[PDB]
Formats: structure tokens, sequence, C-alpha cells
């Protein structure tokens, strides 16, 4: 860090976005461009991996995400 | 995917530092 990588998000119906973001980017922050790039809003996306709901305010090197990781993205 | 530049420039409207 600062480091960029890139984070694949599928929902639950397949549909597939590949963001690049750098690893001092907080999970909000990848939100909004999850969001713009997406048609959707950034505080109805939900971001979480097995068992781990990732919070908004924690950077993604703090949570340790990796280059390419795949992250689930949901709609609330 | 969008390309670095193109993420670059969306990241400048959204507030966020580049890449």
């Amino acid at each position: 860090g600062s480091h960029m990588i890139e984070v694949v998000c599928n929902d639950r119906l397949g549909k597939k976005v590949r963001v690049k973001c750098n690893t001092d980017d907080t999970i909000g922050d990848l939100k909004k461009l999850i969001a713009a790039q997406t048609g959707t809003r950034w505080n109805k996306i939900v971001l979480k991996k097995w068992y781990t709901i990732f919070k908004d305010h924690v950077s993604l090197g703090d949570y340790e995400i990796h280059d390419g990781m795949n992250l689930e993205l949901y709609y609330q | 995917s969008l390309s670095i530049e193109e993420t670059n420039k969306l990241r400048a409207k959204l507030g966020l530092k580049p890449l």
C-alpha cells in the first residue's frame, strides 16, 4: 500500500463487475465505485465474503483484500 | 473493465484519490 488492485464483485444472479481500486480505499469508497459502475447507490450495497460482512470505514488493505479477490455483492 | 485512466476520472468525480 498504497497499491492498486482489482476486485471482482458477483451478485446472486451472476452479474459481475471488476473494479480497479487502491489498498488504502475504504470499503465505503469501493462501494461508491461499484455503485457508479452498476447503476445503483452505494448505501444500498452490502459486501460480504463467507462469514465476513465488510465494514464501510475499514480500508481494503486492513481487510487484507488481495488482488483478484471475489466479493459477494448484495442489495438492501 | 474500466481502464486505469477511466477509473481515475471516475475516482476524481467521486472525491477519491488516483489509483
